[PDB]
């Protein structure tokens, strides 16, 4: 929030350090109000929710097995069992590699199979176990991470860090007429030239008004006019 | 490639446009050290 | 009343600075070259021959400065003085001794000279050599000049002291978004080379260099290095650690994925890639030529069959760089005072003379071979009256060199302007303030405030005050009053000692069990390891201390990277400290009473062993006390005197702690631009502008620094009557109130002195 | 150099006290202060005129190119 | 309280101390074993070791693939260069008494796959020369003494030893000051 | 800790995996695994006295056997003696009160264990007759002891 | 995977060689491995994750300072934050930012 | 100021045997430093109330603080009683060495006066480490602004 | 050689980084006095101090003043030197204010002031830049043969 602030602003950069995103939420409760709608703008949780990975071969079949436990989804509260994560794995596998066939037995053991150049099947095997607990398989793959915040008026709110916006404004249980973002040039892409003059103005005002600096409203509200 | 060719005696701090046509250096001024005078009215 | 060690313990800090002076790095570093680095110079470059006449060759057997046989300490040289006045340049000839031969195969000699070498003030070699009261006045010299600086060409010329970066260490550095990339800047004495060690994509880590083609992977390196085993690889940059061993395994296969690999396989994708021989040889163009790639790769020499050593230090390298990759804050600060050197004067007058005697001998050659192309009368006799007309292009360019500060070489192919400054005579601590002055190393970068910032490792080294503001803040430094800088000492003979002690050497011990011990280091090298490294740098710390090794090695040991490490490099700055043993100092009084009543000049103090040196590096093995009466038994070391964590400039201020730091700083600033007196023989001086203060005066509120340094005997200002107070209105902001009649009386009272210079020149009419 | 005729504050001649004082110190061994009390300079402006005093003339006279 | 006399014996021996990168010790709480070897080679001007170890047919052999590239490989041959190291002595318990015998060399013995260079030397095909590539040339050019094993002919050596030991009785004339300085 | 997944002696070889958070703590227990013979000072001389316990236990233990080899690292150049090296030099006593110590005849010194090797370490005798060129095998190293000078 | 190959420690692979066997492979020496009756997995543990907390802020245990707030008139102020952690030139004094703890107005001195 | 650093002991001497309750939004190492960094925010206030409270009528600071001319209780404050706490970068002094700021502190220090907290008053003195850090962050003003 | 006296412009310093213009130069009855009639050389505006935060000119000024009465220098240095307390016993055994300071008379009025004034000897040095050397002025003259600008 300095002059390097002032500087991105007034330079109209395609990409910013720290844009946040405020979404302004319906109810007010901590458990099970603020984190199921928490749960739906997060990062790769692959991961985070799969508590192993194995590699398995045999004597024609090569394996890579992972046991998604289902504990740590009953506690992030988290709207995914099992095909949701499964038709995740066969999107990365289309971004990666290839799709063939995923198995799904019990509690999530998932496993994949793998066949065709010598050593490419091993080499192909190595890179799967490498890159496979990498993937989203839930929420959005351009966020950071979101945190819920405690307002002055008791309101609790939670404030994401990433470049989502319309999604976040199209998530259930968020009010998308009340959700703005740091970046103007975001506000441009989808609400509008005036949203971004709006934008710019407040932006301007905040960032000089936390340093204790007194200027007129007028002055940035040409330098946004002009700029727009 | 200290050379100053014609693109160099326009371009920089110190080139024709931001040297000696957006600014000049001008005759009549003075310059000395500044002291206080309270019966010196403002203005 | 009897000796208080408490009070009386700050009387070491005179001994140290009667024998050895603020100005004493340029002194002894001068004194230093003009010892033994022209006969090594000599040694190096000595024999010159010419392809035809196969019996003829020209050698170099002695070289001297100002000195002709054992007697009389001949070369009546121009005072320093005289040269200031007569526009001249203070230098001292240069002889040799010449080897040369006839048809007739006779061997004789003479006392040949070859030029005129510029003299650094009050040196071995200066006539300002331990002067007398009498001897001063007598070649017109002001007793109180510090010294450390030349005249040339009529005017008072100076080296600072120059930071760089230390060379030959391992520079771990993170970066975000992109990964790790670690180097080492090895420079040899002709040859420096930057083996950047980088980190591509995947998690895979290549090794760089400007003489190789593109990204080779580490265990690709390792392979030709020796360790062909590809498990070998694993515990050596892993150790038994899984957290590493699934980051680093990546490119484990990547030396199986182009194919399987011995060692000549490895040795030829490397020399496929290397660029040239600069259009020579070109028949080594084989396998064969990595025996000479490997080699050129870092400043370990490898000159048999084995390469572990090199080998050993790419895997170190790989440790390093798989940590930052574990996670960051396992790399180091490039601003450390821990990680910089200084280089002195006489160091760079090294390598000047050096590459000036070799241009020399060039065009000496060149000019022997031409006389031989006539097909007759070969006379090698008065071949000496060629060099005696030829000598004088040495002087000429040693003169332009350290008069302009352009110092532009071809044996490194480095050139640098604005090495020498005019030394400023504006006030007797502008001189001195112009010495211990230090300017900063290279990658500036202003814009960032890394190498601008104070560092809390800079205590009792570097002046915490001394700082021009402006847009130089931090980038320029001062010397603390109590300093010393290293010596290069050694290398070879204290390995013996290391081995003696309990490590084992690197050619014994398995790349399997390697780190599950300490690994003891010479000058970043590994050599070994070794158990109890507690009782290893104990026994080392008392060989040192009882004078067995060197009194500026210094040993100590971290636990991060289980090691430890011994330095024996120049340029490292040190500070005396008092040793406490079992919660009891070291001085005892006595000590202090004798160094009081005539004995004990400072050297018997660290030849008995009761304060030593220390850097920056083994403080973080010390543990301090700041006054006698903090000393805990858990305590390494106590300090002789807590004030000298500032300077010479900052010794002005009384009661520096009770101001704030900008206020400190900026007195540092201007306390040079104070007039006042200048020499005792400023009024036999002629210079470009001087200002002198008719009755200056001795400050009432002293400093124990300013009789260290002599202000109160060339002091700039007047104790004034003051009363703080408003009046007139004519003191606003910054404004005083003079008295008439104080400046009737004379107060406040200076004088301008400048000259101007004609020359009455002939033309070739 | 040499001591001033008068003093800055006062006007007081003490030009004619800095050999007394030198006196004064060397034969009939005497603190500073009652030195400069016995020589009559009481105010502080004055007492500080000789107490402050460096004598740069006989370091300058060891280099008078009339030798 | 007790006291074992050691000794030092003949230095006129050229021991040489063998370390395999591959070959571990003590699989269990049994000190694993020595493997049976054959031909083993020397090169003098450059301590080049080379010790061949005959493979195993019956269990994990591959032949196919073996025959197919190399012609025949059922030995493993191990490399190394022999340095020279400081202060390594060799004991031996006889009596009570201890016995040092010095290490001329300790070589580090590392795989060496000759096939697969000679797989390219036959594929691929369809001045003062200072420092290590001198050495390198040596190595390869004046080449190749040829050597016998002895595997447990240890009966020429130990009596020499005890003898060579058994022959002087000295007294020394350093003091404990004076060896700080010579150490 | 944890471990990824003539019969036994040919099995595919696995590293050691152990944990980030426990190698310091299990590295006091490698160096008492790899032999399996059939606050920094304390623990230094704890070390110390386990190792000297250890070596006198295996200078016992090597009371006679053929093929047991032990290497000595000693300074070099030890104090030279008088002309009456060969014959016998100081000895190697073991100490008062579980303690070890070795004496060159002048100089006592500090013997401790060097570091552990896991690999087969063997002694030959080499010579150089071109009539015949032998390689005489005598046995297996045991372990490593490191002399260091004391006052 | 990471094995090794016994007697020249290099590094084992999976081939797909001939008559569809998954072997394990060297191709450094001549060693081979028959999968067949299999126990060969490669385990490898993640930790998953924990519940994360709130940032509300704690504007408690924060420097205060006894001034007036300029809007006065609408916020009563007796209090504010304070660092400071502004210096223009060294000879002109430091600067003070404050914050009013009552309204949260940032102003400096 | 004895009062806070018992607290302070008692802090640290828990963070160090066993597992501080954990902020918020900081960690366990953050958690330590967060606080103390209001313990002693909160001691240093109380002491520059108290002497602004004693001071005397005619008191030229107290009356150029409240004329507005020049100066304020902040600064007379830090004249008188205490210059509190020495901050670089947004929090305390970072170390310098291996886990240290200096090398007159033991290893592991996080103690108050062991990072950038001054007790002493400009008219009492400030020592050598209390100096140097209030050097350094003087220092950083004047690299910024250039 | 010139010979300069000290001109209103001339900028002077205290060794505690106030430095300072002359701003006027005035008669010496016209200056305040004590009872001795000591008149100052210099008078400096109080409120440079309180922001500065320079005490150790404070303590300079009362050690300055003791030790011109004692006879004796006295010594400023880092993390010690001559103690505060020391110094107000010698100035009180000697008829002056335990803390430096005095009651003076005006010298255009002639009575005392209302407040007592801080009074003592201060270090000073004059700096190197003078007016003299900067009062510079053009009306016409020299032009650039290029530009045809001054
Ligand atoms: C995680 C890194 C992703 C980053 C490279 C991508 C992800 C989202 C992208 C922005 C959005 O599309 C909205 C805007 C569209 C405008 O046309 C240009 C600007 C604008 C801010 C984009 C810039 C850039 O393309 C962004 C930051
Ligand atoms: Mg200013
Ligand atoms: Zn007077
Ligand atoms: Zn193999
Ligand atoms: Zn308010």
């Amino acid at each position: 929030l300095g002059v390097p602030r002032i500087k991105e602003i007034i330079n109209a950069s395609k990409v910013i350090s720290t844009p946040i995103i405020n979404a302004v939420l319906v109810n007010d409760n901590d458990e099970r109000a603020a984190r199921v709608v928490k749960g739906r703008v997060e990062k790769t949780l692959l991961s985070d929710v799969a508590f192993y990975v194995q590699d398995v071969y045999k004597d024609n079949l090569s394996f890579i097995q992972v046991r998604i436990d289902l504990g740590t989804i009953d506690k992030l509260q988290l709207e995914l069992t099992i095909e949701d994560i499964a038709v995740a794995i066969t999107r990365a596998s289309k971004l990666k590699i290839q799709a063939s066939d995923v198995n799904i037995i019990g509690k999530d053991r998932i496993a994949i199979n793998v066949f065709p150049s010598e050593n490419d099947v091993f080499y192909r095997m190595q890179q799967l176990r490498r890159a496979l607990p990498d993937v989203v398989v839930k929420g959005l793959p351009d966020i950071s991470r979101a945190v819920i915040n405690i307002r002055d008026d008791g309101k609790r709110e939670l404030l994401v860090e990433g470049y989502g916006l319309r999604d976040v404004m199209c998530t259930d249980g968020v009010i998308g007429s009340r959700t703005t973002t740091n970046h103007v040039l975001e506000v441009f892409s989808v609400l509008g030239i005036e949203a971004a003059r709006y934008s710019i103005i407040r932006e301007i005002n905040y960032t000089m008004s936390n340093h204790g600096m007194s200027v007129d409203p007028r002055h940035i509200q040409l330098l946004g006019d002009v700029m727009t | 490639k200290p050379i100053r060719g014609f693109c160099q005696r326009l371009k920089g701090k110190q080139g024709r446009f931001r040297g000696n046509l957006s600014g000049k250096r001008v005759d009549f001024s003075g310059r000395t050290v500044i002291s206080p005078d309270p019966n010196l009215s403002i203005d | 009343d009897e000796i208080n060690t408490a009070q009386d313990k700050w009387h070491l800090l005179p001994a140290f600075l009667k024998v050895k002076g603020l100005v004493k790095q340029h002194l002894d570093s001068f004194n230093y070259f003009v010892d033994t680095d022209l006969k090594k110079i000599i040694k190096a470059n000595q024999l010159i021959l010419s392809d035809v006449d196969p019996e003829f060759y020209l050698k170099y057997v002695d070289i001297r400065v100002g000195k002709k046989s054992s007697s009389s300490t001949k070369d009546y040289l121009t005072p320093p003085h005289e040269c200031r006045l007569r526009d001249m340049t203070y230098s001292a000839p240069i002889y040799v001794d010449i080897e040369y031969t006839r048809g007739r195969n006779i061997i004789m000699h003479k006392d040949v000279e070859i030029g005129r070498m510029p003299i650094m003030l009050r040196s071995n070699k200066c006539i300002l050599y331990d002067a007398d009261e009498s001897k001063m006045a007598k070649l017109n010299e002001c007793p109180l000049d510090p010294g450390g600086y030349f005249i040339v060409n009529g005017t008072e010329k100076v080296i600072l002291v120059q930071e760089q970066l230390s060379k030959n260490r391992i520079i771990v550095e993170a970066d975000e978004k992109k990964g790790i990339v670690q180097a080492s800047v090895t420079s040899s004495t002709h040859e420096r080379k930057s083996k950047t060690y980088v980190i591509t994509k995947n998690g895979k880590i290549y090794l760089k260099h400007n003489s190789i083609a593109e990204e080779i992977p580490i265990a690709i390196v390792l392979k030709a290095c020796g360790i062909l085993s590809d498990l070998e690889i694993m515990q050596l940059v892993c150790g038994n650690d899984s957290s590493y061993q699934d980051i680093f395994a990546v490119n484990l296969e990547e030396s199986s994925k182009l194919d399987i690999y011995t060692q000549q396989q490895a040795l030829e994708y490397i020399g496929a890639k290397v660029k040239t021989m600069r259009r020579q040889k070109l028949t080594i163009l084989q396998e064969g030529i990595e025996a000479i790639a490997t080699t050129v790769i870092a400043h370990l020499t490898v000159e048999a069959l084995d390469f572990r050593e090199k080998a050993l230090y790419i895997a170190m390298m790989t440790r390093r760089v798989v940590m930052a990759m574990y996670n960051p804050k396992m790399i180091d600060d490039r601003d450390y005072v821990g990680n910089k050197r200084l280089e002195l004067a006489g160091q760079l007058i090294s390598l000047l003379f050096e590459d000036l005697f070799k241009k020399f001998n060039n065009d000496f050659k060149l000019s022997i071979d031409k006389v031989l192309k006539k097909p007759n009368r070969a006379m090698e006799y008065d071949a000496l009256l060629s060099i005696n007309v030829h000598s004088n292009n040495i002087t000429s360019g040693l003169n332009r060199a350290i008069s302009t500060g352009n110092w532009s070489l071809k044996r490194f192919k480095m050139e640098r302007a604005g090495v020498t400054h005019v030394l400023s005579r504006l006030s007797y601590i502008s001189a001195l303030g112009m010495m211990t002055r230090i300017s900063s190393q290279f990658e500036k970068s202003r814009k960032v405030s890394g190498p601008r910032a104070l560092q809390p490792s800079q205590f009792g080294m570097l002046c915490t005050a001394d700082t021009p503001e402006g847009e130089a803040c931090g980038l320029v430094k001062n010397l603390a009053l109590m300093t010393h800088i290293t010596t290069d000492d050694e290398e070879e003979p204290i390995k013996k000692l290391c081995y003696v002690l309990g490590v084992e050497d690197i050619t014994l011990i398995d790349s399997a069990s390697l780190h599950l011990n300490y690994g003891v280091y010479l000058n970043g090298t590994l050599i070994g390891s070794i158990r109890f490294p507690t009782k290893f740098v104990t026994q080392f710390r008392h060989l040192r201390r009882t004078g067995k090794v060197s009194e500026f090695i210094s040993i100590y040991s971290n636990s991060h990277q289980m090691a430890v490490h011994i330095a024996t490099d120049g340029g490292r700055i040190c500070r005396p400290l008092i040793i406490v043993s079992d919660g009891q100092s070291r001085v005892k009084d006595i000590h202090l009473r004798k160094l009081l009543d005539g004995e004990l000049d400072f050297d018997d103090f660290l030849k008995l062993g009761l304060v030593e040196y220390l850097d920056v590096n083994e403080e973080n093995d010390s543990y301090i006390a700041l006054y006698e009466k903090d000393i805990v038994p858990s305590m390494t070391h106590l300090e002789i005197e807590p004030f000298t964590i500032l300077g010479a400039v900052a010794g002005l201020i009384p009661y520096p702690h009770h101001n704030q730091s900008p206020r400190n700083t900026y007195q540092c600033a201007m306390g040079k631009q104070a007039i006042g007196a200048i020499a005792y023989n400023q009024f036999k001086r002629i210079d470009t502008l001087l200002y002198l203060m008719t009755y200056p005066q001795q400050p009432m509120v002293k400093t124990k620094t300013i009789e260290l340094i002599d202000y109160d005997k060339l002091p700039a200002g007047q104790n004034a009557t003051v009363a703080v107070m408003s009046y007139s209105g004519y003191d606003i902001e910054d404004a005083l109130v003079l008295n008439k009649s104080s400046i009737d009386r004379g107060f406040g009272r200076c004088e301008t002195r400048r000259k101007t210079t004609t020359v009455l020149k002939r033309y070739a009419n | 150099m040499i001591v001033p005729v008068r003093c800055f504050s006062c006007g007081k001649v003490v030009g004619d006290k800095w050999e007394s004082y030198l006196n004064l110190l060397q034969e009939d061994e005497l603190d500073e202060g009652t030195a400069l009390s016995r020589l009559g300079l009481k105010r502080y402006c004055c007492r500080r005129m000789i107490l402050t005093h460096v004598d740069l003339i006989e370091k300058f006279l060891r280099y008078n190119p009339l030798e | 309280i007790e006291e074992f006399p050691l000794k030092i014996s003949g230095e006129e021996e050229s021991l040489h101390v063998f370390q395999y990168a591959n070959r571990p010790r003590l699989v269990g709480r049994k000190p694993a074993e020595h493997p049976f070897i054959s031909a083993a080679r020397y090169k003098p001007k450059s301590h080049l070791w080379e010790i061949d170890i005959p493979l195993d047919e019956q269990a994990f052999y591959n032949k196919d693939k073996a025959e197919s590239e190399w012609n025949g490989v059922n030995v493993q041959t191990l490399k190394g260069v022999g340095v020279e190291n400081n202060g390594q002595y060799a004991a031996f318990v006889k009596d009570m008494q201890v016995y040092l015998v010095p290490i001329e060399r300790v070589a580090q013995l590392k795989p060496f796959f000759k096939y697969i260079d000679d797989a390219n030397v036959t594929r691929k095909q369809e001045n003062r020369l200072t420092g290590s590539l001198l050495a390198h040339k040596v190595a390869d050019e004046e080449a190749n003494i040829e050597l016998t094993w002895a595997e447990g002919t240890f009966e020429q050596f130990k009596d020499t030893i005890v003898k060579e030991a058994e022959d002087k009785t000295l007294v020394a004339l350093e003091k404990q000051e004076d060896y700080i300085d010579n150490l | 800790x944890x471990x990824x997944x003539r019969i036994e002696q040919l099995f595919p070889v696995r590293p050691v995996r152990v944990r980030h958070e426990d190698v310091e703590t299990v590295k006091r227990e490698i160096q008492e695994a790899l032999s399996e013979k059939p606050k920094e000072a304390a623990a230094e001389l704890e070390l110390l006295n386990a190792d000297h316990q250890h070596i006198l236990r295996k200078l016992k233990k090597m009371n006679n056997k053929p093929e047991r080899f032990m290497v000595f690292q000693l300074p070099t150049r030890l104090p030279a003696f008088e002309r009456p090296l060969a014959g016998k030099v100081g000895s190697i006593r073991v100490h008062k009160s579980g303690k070890l110590s070795v004496k060159i005849g002048n100089v006592v010194m500090d013997i401790g264990k060097g570091a552990e090797t896991t690999f087969l370490q063997d002694v030959i005798a080499l010579s150089i007759a071109d009539d015949a060129s032998s390689a005489e095998l005598l046995g297996r190293v045991d372990g490593k002891i490191v002399v260091t000078p004391q006052i | 995977m990471l094995s090794f190959c016994p007697s020249c420690n290099n590094m084992l692979l999976i081939t797909s060689g001939d008559s569809g066997v998954y072997t394990l492979a060297c191709r450094s020496c001549p060693y081979e491995f028959p999968i067949e009756g299999i126990e060969i997995y490669d385990r490898k543990k993640l930790p998953r994750k924990e519940v994360d907390d709130v940032l509300g802020g704690g504007w408690d245990n924060v420097d205060q300072t006894k001034t007036q707030c300029p809007n006065y008139d609408t916020c009563g102020g007796e209090s504010a934050y304070f660092f400071q952690l502004q210096i223009r030139s060294a000879d002109e004094p430091m600067t003070t930012f404050y914050k009013c703890v009552n309204c949260g107005h940032r102003w400096k001195e | 100021v004895e009062i806070a650093y018992h607290k302070c002991d008692e802090l640290i001497t828990l963070f160090n045997k066993g597992e501080l309750e954990t902020q918020p939004g900081c960690n366990e190492e953050q958690t330590l430093e967060a606080k103390i960094g209001g313990l002693l925010s909160k001691v240093r206030e109380e002491v520059g109330d108290v002497c602004i409270n004693e001071l005397d009528n005619w008191n030229a600071p107290l009356i150029m603080a409240t004329c507005g001319s020049k100066g304020s209780t902040l600064n007379v404050s830090q004249m008188v009683a205490v210059v509190g706490q020495q901050i670089i970068s947004g929090n305390r002094v970072p170390d310098g060495f291996q886990d240290r700021s200096l090398p007159h502190f033991p290893k592991n220090s996080k103690t108050p006066q062991s990072k950038g907290f001054v007790r002493n008053s400009f008219f009492s003195g400030l020592s050598p480490p209390e100096f140097l850090f209030h050097a350094i962050s003087g220092r950083e003003g004047l690299v910024d602004t250039a | 050689r010139q010979n300069r006296r000290p001109e209103l412009g001339d900028k002077f310093s205290s060794r505690h980084g106030q430095k300072g213009v002359c701003g006027i130069i005035v008669k010496q009855e016209d200056m305040p006095f004590n009872d001795q009639g000591i008149v100052p050389d210099i008078i400096m505006n109080p409120h440079g101090f309180p922001s500065r935060m320079t005490v150790g000119k404070m303590i300079e000024l009362i050690s300055g003043k003791a030790g011109v009465l004692n006879g004796t220098l006295e010594y400023g240095t880092c993390f010690g030197g001559s103690k505060l307390e020391d110094m107000s016993k010698i100035l009180v055994d000697q008829g002056f204010n335990y803390s430096g300071k005095d009651m003076l008379y005006s010298g255009i009025t002639g009575e005392c002031l209302q407040a007592y004034i801080f009074f003592g000897p201060i270090y000073y040095q004059k700096l190197k830049h003078m007016v003299l050397d900067k009062m510079h002025a053009r009306a016409r003259g020299p032009r650039a043969v290029l530009t045809r600008q001054p």
